[PDB]
């Protein structure tokens, strides 16, 4: 995640193993139950896309759901690209590039790039955009997996 | 399971049923106004005859602590 | 929560997973027992509204009680709005807006807004107002759930 | 508790959850056994009255003993008020008020007031006065609960 | 369960009963004066005949360690 | 249980008894001088005849390792 250091700057720090394991354990115990979404939300505080793929990729089991989510993440990403067209002409030397759906999904962007966008002024909340897609896709799952 | 399929048993305490209701209501994502409509309507409707009778005597305007204490002996 | 940093300022820091889990475990083990209220009170030290909705939303089970509480929180909030009317004329550029019941419940306010009110001079204790509503609603529950 | 900060001043910091839980667990496991008193004493190092009521209020079970203790705390407090009369005339603007039995029990005093008394020069050890009452009342219990 | 419904068994140690009493008293929220009234009154009244007899011999002014040691063999 | 009620069984090792003694002595709060008096007195007095006999042969001035090794076969 990207956290504030004592000095008063935003720097990246790694997520903790008993945080990781707590994510694992939630999924083990409460599967598709709604409490998973606030839980997720708390444990995703200050998290990167990269950390969010890590969390999704580290799941075991419920592979039908994991595939449905993936496909929702790509749909929501396809929709990001649709709604926000690429911008006019070449990229400025003085500036950094606008993200695509795949940069938001973490796929085409690097960590330093993910830190550029979030730490820069104005900052862009690429975590929160992926977060809604995850929560939206979580609703899809919850609604389906209701019996 | 659908919200319409939530019903109170003939021997089931209301309390255990109301818990089931706001759990399933917790998995419904509808507008608040619709969920208010579901609250006043469906809860009583699928409540058992003995408690149903009881709840009819509370009239309208009733709140959950009073419903929950009203159907306790049933 | 909003905690004091080493430098001598009040800054926000996230709540810990084994704190979260300790909240979960209390509820699992002691359900509606009175010891839950001091316990809550200790674990809510320096907490935001946002963190308080997180704690309430992360409950599983006892949904009749969770609904009774919600409805108590809204009643107490409706009462906040009643007792404290909105103030005269437009909001000053030099000042920040007075809270409503829903800002206290965390709903209409953002985190930075919740930090503005608490860290600013004079500070306003929107945590402690929600805390009484929670404790009051906890009394309602305890009294009902006595057998 | 009130602890010394790195800067070299005495500031309040909250007590830790696994400290809280360790207090709980001691009581669960060793009930009225004598080892509870040194144990208490260690975990009460630098503690406030407020923290001491928190610890007593968070007990579950052994309610006959908890009531006997309460009643001992009030007796010892009644005795504090008896032995130390209130002082002559009005309270000085330049000074802060002398404590009563109920300020020692934490009841009539606020935290900032509890920090004033302890951090001020001379300091007054209102923790240690309550601590003896707790230990004294612990002897009463231990002696009774011997079989 | 209501505080009036708290009573001592015919074979139940007083001790186990006094624990039940201050647990239920712990869920009563009344003024201290009323709760003092409940203490001196209801506790003895719902105590069993054998201990009740014992407690009558302690007279008034009695404290909990002396009541608790007084009804120990009963 | 009172300190006077602490006694050694007819088949109980002294050792297990001495442990019981300083546990109960651990719940006595009396002056040290009185607790010294209890040590030299009550311990031997409630000790069983076979070990009691043994302890009488150690004479006075004896310390706990020597008492504890003295009554080991008993």
């Amino acid at each position: 995640p990207i956290v504030q250091n004592l000095q008063g700057q935003m720097v990246h720090q790694a997520i903790s193993p008993r945080t990781l394991n707590a994510w694992v354990k939630v999924v083990e115990e409460k599967a598709f139950s709604p409490e998973v979404i606030p839980m997720f939300s708390a444990l995703s505080e200050g998290a990167t896309p990269q950390d969010l793929n890590t969390m999704l990729n580290t799941v075991g089991g419920h592979q039908a759901a994991m595939q449905m989510l993936k496909e929702t993440i790509n749909e929501e990403a396809a929709e990001w690209d649709r709604l926000h067209p690429v911008h006019a002409g070449p990229i400025a030397p003085g500036q950094m590039r606008e993200p695509r759906g795949s940069d938001i999904a973490g796929t085409t962007s690097t960590l330093q790039e993910q830190i550029g966008w979030m730490t820069h002024n104005p900052p862009i909340p690429v975590g929160e955009i992926y977060k809604r897609w995850i929560i939206l896709g979580l609703n899809k799952i919850v609604r389906m997996y209701s019996p | 399971t659908s919200i319409l399929d939530i019903r109170q048993g003939p021997k089931e305490p209301f309390r255990d049923y109301v818990d089931r209701f706001y759990k399933t209501l917790r998995a419904e994502q509808a507008s608040q106004e619709v969920k208010n409509w579901m609250t006043e309507t469906l809860l009583v409707q699928n409540a058992n005859p003995d408690c149903k009778t009881i709840l009819k005597a509370l009239g309208p305007g009733a709140t959950l602590e009073e419903m929950m204490t009203a159907c306790q002996g049933v």
